[PDB]
Parts: structure tokens; C-alpha cells; sequence
């Protein structure tokens, strides 16, 4: 398994993809996913137990959650892959990503609603069924709520910071884990959502498909920080209340833990990563 | 100590707060008398299962955040 960045898909792995998420969809497979996601995003606390986000399992949690999303597009068509969505290059509205043969664009302005691509509510294919309100429409507001994606620089300072995690392994945290995820610093993982709007803005992200290729790009920025940092690894290592540690299992497969997700190549392989060096 | 309670309406909409598959919160909040989710962050902020990456000062803020979110539609309950 290849994951590669959405912008050098062909057309016939643009219309694999699309038909295979459609599919999960339709079958009711997909909304499970969203309603994993959602009980995570709501459970996990800053003091109290967290596993799949503020925290420094978010990486692997959610490595493993997009290895399950995967895994089951490739039951409907083994030949499909999860993109990437690299924010810092493609930054634009116009990008190929937001195509309508792709994902489609931006919501009109008044109801937000997506208006073309497989996934537009006036397809018949894409109800939002998981949802915190009425809409059952796909929304988004490419660049509304906040001006700027991520920029390279700004994703290379993250890339430099050492740690991988640090105390109290939470929101308030310094080191790589947090700055990723974006609750502190520059901010990199919570502004794309914020940047996109509609759905993937709130607690039932899932409902978008960019959530996987956004994921699939925060994974890969991990797999950077590895090469860059050969000398550091998973924290904690034992012991910490309410935290995976790294050999504790994780909610809410229960079999595997942070260690056995941290070498991605046991799983799939980049089109590109860039080797260790000085 | 949690934040004080309010009571307005924003929008057009009744927004309330008070202290108090989810988690265990210590303060709660309403949109037309339907309850929002909301959390805590460790630095104070707040947000809210429809803003939840974009965290605002205090639970108010979140709430209206939320009703700016809807754009009109009724909240479903958690
Ligand atoms: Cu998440
Ligand atoms: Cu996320
Ligand atoms: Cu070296
Ligand atoms: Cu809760």
C-alpha cells in the first residue's frame, strides 16, 4: 500500500476512491466511523482520561483509525489507498482536491451547503445522518473562519522540535505532539479544520471526506518528525494515569498499542519521505 | 471555580449556561433550551462540539459561537 498525495492522483484513482467511500456509505459503514470519532472527541479531557486526541496518543490513535478507514475502502476495492492532503503546497480553493471530480468545493453562502461534487447533498448520495443539528447536508467555508492554511515554514518548525510529547501530555503541553495537533504554537492539525468549516469544524469531522486525507497528512508529518529526529520516540513510557503509555493498549480496539503503530512501513509506504540527514 | 451562569438571547436565540458517551462536565449550556456540549481546556478556553477546534475565552463565547455555527437550525441533543 502507497499512500499519495491527492494532487498526483489520475483520474481513475480519483474515481476508485470516490466510488469506494461512496459505497461505504451507502452499505452504513461509514457512518460508524464518524460516530467512533465523535465519542473520542467528546470524552477525551485535559484532566481526565484521553486517548484519541490532547494527548499524545492522538498520532498513533488516529493512525490506527485511518488503517481501519482503509481497510475497509480496500474491501470494497483492494486497489484504492488513502491520499494526502499536503495544506501547505495546495493552499488554495482552487486546488484539484476541491474539484467536483474530486471532493468538490466551498458551500454557498447562505446555508454553507457544497454545491457540486460526488459528495454534494443533491447527489442522493451523501446524507449527513451523524450530526449535532438538522442539517443533513455536507457543509464547508473554505478559508472562512480563519485566513491561511499552514505554511511550509511554519510545518518545519514543528518538524524541528525534538520531544515527541511532554508533561502533563495534554493541551497545555510543549513538544511536537501538541504543536502538530495545534493547541499550542503556530498551530498546524486544528487550524486545517477550522480553515475548512462546515462539518469538519465541529465534532463529527468524519462527515467530510477530507478528514482522511487531512489525517493521512498529519500521519505522514509524523513519519517526517521521525526520520528528523531518529533519537526520539513515544512518551510516556509507563505508569501515567489517564494517558496511553506506550506499550498500554488503546479504547477502542484494545489490541494494539502506541508501540505496535509506530513504524509506518509495517502498513503502507509514502510516494515520497525524505531520509535522515544533516 | 466555574464560571459564572448566563442567560441571553443572541441572534434571536435563547442561550443559557450554568455550573454544573461524552464527558464528565462541569458546566452546561443551552441553545433554546437544547444542551450544546461544551468542554474546558486546560488553559480556560472553551469549546464546543460545534466548534471544537477554535477554542473561544469562556463557555458564553461558545455558545455563541454555536449559534453563529447553525445559522438557523436547531441543535439535536447529545
Ligand atoms: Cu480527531
Ligand atoms: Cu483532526
Ligand atoms: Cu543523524
Ligand atoms: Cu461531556
Amino acid at each position: 500500500t502507497v499512500r499519495k498525495n491527492q494532487a498526483t492522483l489520475t483520474a481513475d484513482e480519483k474515481r476508485r476512491f470516490v466510488a469506494a467511500v461512496l459505497e461505504l456509505k451507502r452499505s452504513g459503514r461509514y457512518d460508524e466511523f464518524v460516530r467512533t470519532h465523535n465519542e473520542f472527541i467528546m470524552s477525551d479531557t485535559d484532566s481526565g482520561e484521553r486517548t484519541g486526541h490532547r494527548s499524545p496518543s492522538f498520532l498513533p490513535w488516529h493512525r490506527r483509525f485511518l488503517l481501519d478507514f482503509e481497510q475497509a475502502l480496500q474491501s470494497v476495492d483492494s486497489s484504492v489507498t488513502l491520499p494526502y492532503w499536503d495544506w501547505s503546497a495546495d493552499r488554495t480553493v482552487r486546488a484539484s482536491l476541491w474539484a467536483p471530480d474530486f471532493l468538490g468545493g466551498t458551500g454557498r453562502s447562505t446555508d454553507g451547503r457544497v454545491m457540486d461534487g460526488p459528495f454534494a447533498a443533491s447527489t442522493g448520495n451523501w446524507p449527513i445522518n451523524v450530526r449535532v443539528d438538522s442539517r443533513t447536508y455536507l457543509r464547508r467555508s473554505l478559508g472562512g473562519s480563519v485566513a491561511e492554511l499552514p505554511t511550509r515554514a511554519e510545518v518545519e518548525s514543528v518538524l524541528a522540535i525534538s520531544a515527541y510529547d511532554l508533561p502533563p501530555y495534554n493541551s497545555a503541553s510543549e513538544g511536537f505532539r501538541n504543536h502538530l495537533e495545534g493547541w499550542r504554537g503556530v498551530n498546524l492539525h486544528n487550524r486545517v479544520h477550522v480553515w475548512v468549516g462546515g462539518q469538519m469544524a465541529t465534532g463529527v469531522s468524519p462527515n467530510d471526506p477530507v478528514f482522511w486525507l487531512h489525517h493521512a497528512y498529519v500521519d505522514k508529518l509524523w513519519a517526517e518528525w521521525q526520520r528528523r529526529h531518529p533519537d526520539s520516540a513515544y512518551v510516556p513510557t509507563g505508569g501515567t494515569p489517564d494517558v496511553v503509555d506506550l506499550n498500554e493498549t488503546m479504547k477502542p480496539w484494545n489490541t494494539v498499542r502506541p508501540a505496535d503503530l509506530l513504524d509506518h512501513t509495517a502498513y503502507y509506504t509514502f510516494d515520497a519521505l525524505e531520509h535522515h540527514h544533516h | 471555580a466555574a464560571p459564572e451562569s448566563f442567560d441571553e438571547v443572541y441572534k434571536g436565540r435563547r442561550i443559557q449556561g450554568r455550573p454544573a458517551h461524552e464527558h464528565g462536565g462541569g458546566y452546561e449550556v443551552f441553545v433554546d433550551g437544547v444542551q450544546l456540549h461544551v468542554m474546558r481546556n486546560a488553559d480556560g478556553s472553551w469549546i464546543s462540539v460545534v466548534s471544537h477546534y477554535d477554542p473561544v475565552p469562556t463557555p458564553r463565547a461558545a455558545a455563541r459561537a454555536a449559534v453563529d455555527e447553525l445559522q438557523g437550525a436547531p441543535l439535536l441533543p447529545f
